[PDB]
């Protein structure tokens, strides 16, 4: 349901899933702990350097 | 040159001035903490239609949208923060008695210190906004809808590593060379051998990677300007420091073996001008890019172009006589 | 987990050079029924991601396990060449799905289990170019350099990074194929075999990499430019594709086009006989990839051979039509 953005045409999907994850861990407020401490587990056993968004 | 002049009524010093796209309306910005729009009537004078506080700092530029995103204007602050202001048809309440049809949409709070410039991008690229500031970084913003302008995303925060006293986008709707904004440096430090830093939006990493860094600009900068591009396979870039400079940038072609990096540049100086005798405080120019303006402590607006042999030199002194 | 700590272990027990004076016996080494029970694992799982896309992937993606830089890790160590072979076929597996290969592929220029960089003071080479010269070449048994063939003739399907070694050395694929060439398939028909079906089952799985290589690559006008690229502040060439030094190879008199020339008189030769022997399924395939090679030749020759010519490049290459009526030099008469 990411149908709420005009397509600026410096985009592509990598980054639009990058928001739609950022998006979803600002909406579910409640637990916000384990679902941070989660994506970045996820992240940090793949290698992947966090964003500043994140952090 | 011929000249007319207005009473300009702001109740402390000035900062900025910037025309619309049309040349039909301007807006200024004061220490006072206010910004002014002043519209051009169909019989060749000036107006003040809007006259409204912005901000709780001195306000350091004013800027506008181009107009396929209507009629919207931008604010930078001593108070830390940036203000995207609207002009709105009929909205304009009495409840509310001496208020503006010019509306604060949004207000961009997340600059650690002062900010000290904003600049609207290059509309092919989206309803998007760069800032900089003292914390020696760059800020850009998009705007996922033209019309709820309350909200912008903050796509990018770029480390310049040096306080930021300037920033210009390149204008290039050609799709031949990749997003880029150059960055201009306050700082006095003797440590800091550049001061001067150019970026460029790379789709291989999708961030603003630091393409290239200008080693001749050891001095101060206090404004800077792409030159807007007559088809030209080469960039040219204006600098106000303790002297005027032009440089050229003219993309190396990539070999088919260098993936992945940004681009790189055969730059060189075609002019650097002591002649102001004191520090250069703007650099714009006209439409075409083909005239440069630069003003300094001398009290004059100098004008500077390009002969037949793209040797560039002085053409005009636009000076006060106080009287 | 048991990976990791064999790991764990066996990188501990590094000898620090300092330290001569008389150790006992090292009661750390993995025992038989140990290697025997990790084996039969390493097949179990191989098998598994040979089959299932999913299972390669949610075996990969997994946070704690990152098997790929564990059996790397393990591979890096003392342990014996059966075990690094079943490891090698278990990468060769995972590196079926192409975002897995384009990571391996990464992994093993990072881990230089082949040593793509050598270094000017390095008197003795580092990785498999020593174990198969010194370790299977003293079993008379190669399983870890067919493993290692499998692994490679994998990760071509799903293509390789152009960029691949990329600031350490010029990008692209030749230390691999100078490996392949000049230390496994020019020196395979002068080692000794404890089994003699393996000198085939050795001649197979090089000539499929050759194959693939030679197969999927088109002649580029790119291919006859020679592109520079900066190395620690020098301007260095970088490594012409796979398939154009496997077409300059055919397309002249090299010893690589003298041992594909004399494996189809030595298959014949078996062949005409009609008799059963030891390996000669491995033999068939190793003559059928070798007339596919020469056949892909012919088939890009002209191609090659124009783009030569419009460039203005200062090599020399034959017609493969003429240099297979070249003398035999075993033979000595025109019968290739």
């Amino acid at each position: 349901q990411l149908s709420s953005v005009i397509t600026t045409k410096e985009s592509s999907a990598t980054d639009e899933a990058w928001r739609l994850l950022s998006t979803y861990l600002e909406r579910y407020k409640v637990q916000n702990n384990l679902y941070h401490h989660c994506v970045i587990n996820k992240l940090l056993s793949h290698g992947v350097p966090l964003p500043n968004w994140l952090i | 040159f011929v000249a007319r002049s207005i009473a300009a009524d702001h109740k402390d010093l000035i900062h900025d001035v910037s025309f619309d796209f049309h040349g039909r309306r301007m807006a200024t910005c004061s220490s006072d903490q206010s910004v002014k729009v002043w519209d051009k009537s169909e019989s060749g004078d000036w107006h003040c239609t809007a006259s409204w506080k912005t901000h709780s700092g001195s306000v350091w530029r004013v800027t506008w949208a181009h107009p396929e995103f209507g009629q919207v204007l931008a604010s930078c602050s001593f108070d830390r923060t940036a203000a995207v202001w609207e002009e709105i048809v009929g909205e304009s309440n009495d409840k509310l008695r001496g208020q503006s049809h010019w509306v604060k949409r949004t207000t961009l709070v997340d600059s650690r210190t002062s900010v000290t410039d904003v600049k609207f991008a290059p509309k092919h690229m989206g309803l998007m906004l760069a800032t900089c500031s003292a914390d020696g970084i760059v800020r850009i913003y998009e705007a996922p809808d033209v019309m709820n302008l309350s909200q912008w995303s903050l796509q990018h925060e770029i480390s310049c590593k040096l306080s930021c006293s300037c920033i210009s986008w390149n204008p290039s709707s050609s799709r031949a060379h990749s997003p880029m904004i150059a960055v201009g440096s306050d700082d006095s430090s003797p440590n800091a051998m550049a001061k001067v830093q150019i970026f460029e939006y790379n789709e291989n990493t999708r961030k603003y990677a630091k393409a290239e860094t200008l080693m001749t600009v050891t001095d101060p900068v206090h404004d800077i300007a792409f030159a807007p591009n007559l088809g030209r396979s080469f960039h040219i870039l204006a600098i106000a420091t303790k002297d005027v400079r032009i440089f050229t940038l003219k993309p190396v072609r990539k070999e088919l073996t260098s993936s992945g990096g940004p681009t790189k540049f055969e730059i060189h100086i075609v002019a650097q001008f002591d002649n102001h005798n004191s520090q250069v405080w703007r650099v714009s120019w006209n439409i075409t890019g083909t005239v440069l303006a630069s003003s300094g402590d001398d009290g004059c607006v100098r004008l500077w172009k390009a002969n037949y042999m793209d040797n560039w030199k002085c053409t005009g002194i636009l000076k006060g006589n106080g009287s | 987990h048991s990976l990791m700590l064999y790991h764990e272990h066996l990188r501990k027990d590094l000898p620090s050079a300092d330290s001569v004076q008389y150790r006992h016996l090292p009661s750390r080494g993995i025992t038989q029924k140990e290697q025997d029970g990790l084996i039969a694992f390493l097949q179990l799982t191989s098998t598994i991601i040979t089959w299932s896309e999913n299972a390669r992937l949610a075996l990969c993606e997994h946070p704690q396990w990152t098997p790929v830089v564990v059996i790397l890790g393990l591979l890096q160590c003392s342990i014996p060449p059966v075990l690094k072979a079943e490891l090698l076929k278990t990468l060769a597996a995972f590196g079926k799905s192409p975002e897995i290969a384009a990571s391996l592929w990464q992994s093993l220029e990072y881990t230089q289990i082949l040593q793509t960089v050598r270094i000017p003071s390095q008197r003795q080479a580092i990785g498999i170019e020593v174990e198969l010269n010194e370790i299977e070449s003293r079993c008379e048994e190669y399983p870890l350099t067919r493993a290692f063939c499998q692994l490679i003739s994998t990760l071509v399907e799903s293509s390789f990074p152009s960029n691949l070694g990329a600031g350490l050395r010029p990008p692209g694929f030749d230390p691999y194929l100078q490996f392949l060439r000049d230390s496994v398939f020019l020196r395979f028909r002068t080692r000794a075999y404890r089994r003699a079906a393996e000198k085939w089952e050795v001649a197979e799985v090089v000539l499929e990499v050759f194959y693939k290589l030679l197969r999927d690559y088109e002649p580029q006008l790119e291919d006859f430019v020679d592109q520079f690229v900066e190395l620690q502040g020098e301007e260095i060439i970088a490594y012409k594709p796979p398939g154009f030094s496997l077409m300059y190879h055919l397309l002249n008199e090299s010893p690589m086009l003298e041992l594909a020339l004399s494996l189809l008189e030595e298959g014949v030769k078996q062949l005409d006989t009609y008799a059963p022997f030891p390996g000669k399924k491995h033999l068939e395939k190793a003559v059928q990839h070798c007339l596919a090679l020469l056949n892909l030749t012919l088939q890009k020759e002209n191609l090659f051979m124009d783009l030569l010519r419009e460039s203005q490049l200062a090599l020399i290459v034959c017609p493969l039509e003429q240099l297979l009526q070249g003398i035999n030099p075993r033979t000595k008469k025109a019968d290739n």
